[PDB]
């Protein structure tokens, strides 16, 4: 968290898994294909 | 601002209206409760379903808790809302329009339906739609890790869910749905878990394309909704599976 | 003269700048510094003109409204011609495997739009498109049954599938209400999404006529309000590989109310098998033999039926073989599973 | 520029020299809620257009083509009336029951006639104030005139109210001043 943001979350990318029964709802997904398609333009 | 001359003279008419319209209401439905049916017009209630001049079919009211979706609709034209529909769209969360909440409908839960009528829309539910509001739309007041705490969360976290719904043991917001859908048990606890409901705007609006749409669907509201101000208005239903479509 | 500044161009094509920003992404024109024989091919487009006359249109959409005059402006709605995208997607990608090559990246968007909730810049006709063509791509897969690979992650659900030549690896969000990112413009990803969803369309086209069967599919409507998924459509007349096709065969499952219903469902559809949730029983068990479940505490307790953590799923269609499911049983810990990545 | 140029020089001239009292009548012209209530009437009355025209005439005739003879049955039109030489032929009968008249016309001389006309005819004209809304409630680009007569039971008696209306804020407000030489003061 320290880190840039493209330096924060690929390194946020991995976290504790604890079970089925939580996913934390996605909020870099959306930034994520959001700097794909800045990638791509 | 300098308002104008005949908005406060529409207003006051249309608060007339209304004011007149709850009070026939209020005595009507006092009258029936009371069970002292002498001169009145109908003993037994209606409800009106409007599907595809379009097909609108009646049915009498059944003593049955059913599980309604109510959406919030803009009201009339240039209305002040009355207090005592004020307080009944306060304890059900209605203002801020363009906003839903789940309901039981009984009949203690009915008089106070043809009471708000003209302020928001009714109709039957299905189970994807139930399910589409939940796992798209929703948000928790929450006391979380150190806040001030008007804090509102997504549902994201079912392990939040099983902390403060463990005691009658519900779990997974799935299960959430199920209830809801199901009120075997306890409805009451997800309907005040699942305290706000915000819906978008159907339509943008401000741009030339966009007017377009606010007049097709200001002429569409005005084919569908009813306004009757008779105390023996049926209960209009149209289809929040259509509706839904639209808003969500 | 290689390099041309984006005003220039832009002036040169006469075309609004958002616009050009559209036609870059729209026809894959790549660099302020781009090509001139780029821009030479670009000068010539129907669309452009189709671009330009809405714009047109637009105009006389505004003196429409100023003068008040509401019939002929829906005279000008009607009667309005509609730019397609669909000739630069067959001379972009003519050969139909190239379609299947870059199909990859057209269905993960469309995937999280159809996760996405309505708002006011997306329309929900928009996520309503982005769902019918979302669940006809899982209810093609159900039908030969062909995936291979699994995984499961705190980012998404990564899915392979071995269809026609190239696994094609494409992603679920989970169906979570998602708090919207300011920071993000959706005029980038909706012309990404137009051009997707036309693309995926045409091959969802040759996909369901290559596979013989109609390519509009029917829905009955209660199953749809039973549950929105692929098994809302019924899918049309006009073997499977081994072992992972036909995998669990003649095999009935009694998946919870507790389970994510979605991906286990897609799971099992991948399998062959039945779905039985009591999730979809309340909205209104003779041959059940197995419940996925993540529950400490199972109240019934049959000894007939099977009691499995859903993971077990997870890794017989990752390896394509049975397991033992005493590690599936609850509230038995697991083996951290790494995909085959 | 020089169009911007004398565009601004215009106006200066003329309110510098002394305009004749058959002029300035206009812009001594009607109050903001009496034209918008004389523009919601109107808007009542707008006239067919050209694409409404066809479309009915194509229903029609492909009644008559089915034949399929429906009836024959329509009370009439009611529109209001625009054409200049048909507005000041809808006076002199008279059937003009109110006359909306433009303040801008660039050859004012076409108009001049008109408050003067309207007034020994006795008909309730009333200046309006540009032809493009005139043009608006038309169809047209712009006008100029907007001739009124047959109106609707429904509507009547807003009709009569309205020519009140405008008897009062008009012709008692601005009859003395009309004969006044208006402008003069240089600028």
């Amino acid at each position: 968290x320290x880190x840039x943001x493209x330096x924060x979350x690929x390194x946020x990318x991995x976290x504790x898994x604890s079970a089925l029964r939580k996913v934390p709802g996605y909020g870099e997904s959306i930034r994520e294909r959001f700097e794909r398609s800045l990638d791509l333009y | 601002k300098f308002v104008r001359a005949e908005s406060i003279v529409a207003k006051t008419l249309a608060t007339s209206r209304e004011k007149e319209r709850i009070k026939r209401v209020s005595i009507l439905e006092d009258k029936k409760a009371k069970n002292e049916t002498q001169h009145i017009a109908s003993g037994k209630d209606f409800i009106l379903k409007i599907t595809e001049g379009l097909i609108r079919e009646k049915t009498t009211y059944d003593g049955k808790p059913a599980l309604l979706f109510i959406v919030r609709v803009r009201g009339p034209l240039a209305v002040n809302i009355p207090n005592k529909a004020f307080k009944i769209l306060s304890l059900l969360r209605l203002v801020e329009t363009n906003t839903g909440v789940f309901v039981k409908l009984t009949k203690n839960v009915y008089p106070l339906l043809k009471v708000i009528a003209p302020y928001v829309v009714i109709g039957k539910p299905s189970l994807s739609s139930i399910r589409s509001l939940i796992q798209k739309r929703g948000r928790i007041i929450y006391k979380g890790e150190n806040e001030a705490e008007p804090h509102e969360i997504v549902l994201n976290d079912n392990n939040i869910v099983e902390e403060q719904l463990g005691d009658h043991g519900i779990i997974c917001v799935e299960d959430i749905i199920h209830e809801i859908a199901t009120m075997g048990e306890s409805f009451s606890v997800c309907n005040f878990f699942l305290q706000p409901f915000k819906l978008n705007r159907e339509v943008s609006g401000f741009g030339s394309l966009n007017r377009l749409r606010k007049i097709k669907q200001r002429e569409a509201e005005s084919r569908t909704r009813q306004f009757s101000n008779a105390a023996t208005a049926p209960v209009i239903e149209v289809d929040i599976d259509s509706l839904l479509a639209k808003l969500n | 003269r290689n390099f041309i500044t984006r005003s220039q161009a832009v002036r040169k094509l006469q075309v609004s700048l958002a616009d050009f920003r559209r036609l870059c992404i729209f026809k894959g024109i790549y660099p302020t510094f781009y090509y001139a024989k780029d821009i030479q091919y670009l000068m010539h487009e129907p669309v452009l003109a189709k671009f330009r006359e809405h714009k047109t249109f637009a105009r006389k959409l505004t003196r429409a409204l100023g003068r008040g005059e509401v019939s002929s402006a829906k005279r000008l709605e009607e009667n309005r011609d509609s730019y397609t995208l669909d000739h630069i997607i067959k001379e972009r990608y003519p050969s139909f495997p190239d379609a299947i090559r870059d199909i990859d990246d057209a269905l993960n968007m469309l995937f999280l739009f159809s996760n996405l909730p309505s708002t006011n810049q997306v329309s929900s006709k928009i996520i309503n498109d982005a769902q019918k063509i979302c669940n006809q791509w899982l209810a093609y897969v159900a039908k030969e049954r062909l995936v291979r690979k699994v995984f499961v992650s705190i980012k998404g659900v990564y899915y392979q599938a071995n269809i026609k030549g190239e696994e094609v690896r494409w992603l679920v969000p989970f169906k979570f209400p998602e708090n919207i990112p300011s920071d993000v413009d959706f005029r980038i990803m909706l012309t990404f999404l137009e051009f997707y969803s036309t693309l995926l369309h045409f091959v969802l086209y040759k996909l369901y006529t290559d596979s013989g069967l109609i390519y509009p599919p029917k829905l009955d409507l209660k199953k749809d309000k039973i549950i929105s998924g692929l098994s809302s459509y019924i899918l049309e007349s006009r073997k499977y590989d081994s072992p992972v096709a036909s995998l669990f065969s003649a095999f009935v499952f009694y998946v919870s109310r507790e389970v994510p219903i979605d991906i286990l469902e897609f799971l099992i559809l991948s399998c062959g098998g039945n779905v039985i949730s009591e999730a979809a029983m309340d909205q209104i068990m003779s041959k059940v033999t197995h419940q996925i479940v993540d529950r400490p505490v199972l109240k019934n307790k049959v000894a007939g039926r099977t009691y499995i953590q859903p993971q077990w799923i997870f890794d017989c269609i990752n390896k394509g073989e049975l397991v033992p499911a005493n590690k599936y049983l609850p509230g038995e810990a697991l083996p951290p599973h790494l995909s085959p990545w | 520029p020089e169009y911007v140029r004398v565009q601004r020089q215009k106006k200066i001239l003329s309110i510098r020299l002394k305009v004749p009292p058959t002029i300035a009548q206009f812009q001594y012209t009607l109050d903001r809620n009496t034209a918008a209530e004389t523009f919601k009437l109107f808007n009542k009355y707008r006239p067919e257009t050209a694409a409404e025209k066809k479309e009915r005439l194509t229903k029609e005739a492909a009644a008559v083509a089915e034949g399929k003879s429906k009836q024959d049955a329509s009370p009439k039109p009611y529109a209001v009336k625009y054409g200049l030489n048909h507005v000041v032929a809808l006076i002199e009968n008279k059937k003009a029951k109110l006359v909306l008249i433009a303040n801008d016309v660039d050859p004012i001389e076409l108009v001049v006639f008109l408050p003067a006309l309207c007034k020994k005819m006795g008909v309730p004209y009333a200046i309006v104030k540009g032809k493009a809304r005139l043009g608006t409630l038309v169809n047209q680009k712009t006008s100029a005139v907007a001739a009124l007569t047959e109106v609707r039971a429904e509507d009547e008696a807003a009709l009569a109210k309205l020519v009140s209306t405008i008897d009062a804020n008009f012709a008692d407000k601005y009859d003395e001043v009309k004969k006044h030489w208006g402008g003069g003061i240089l600028g």
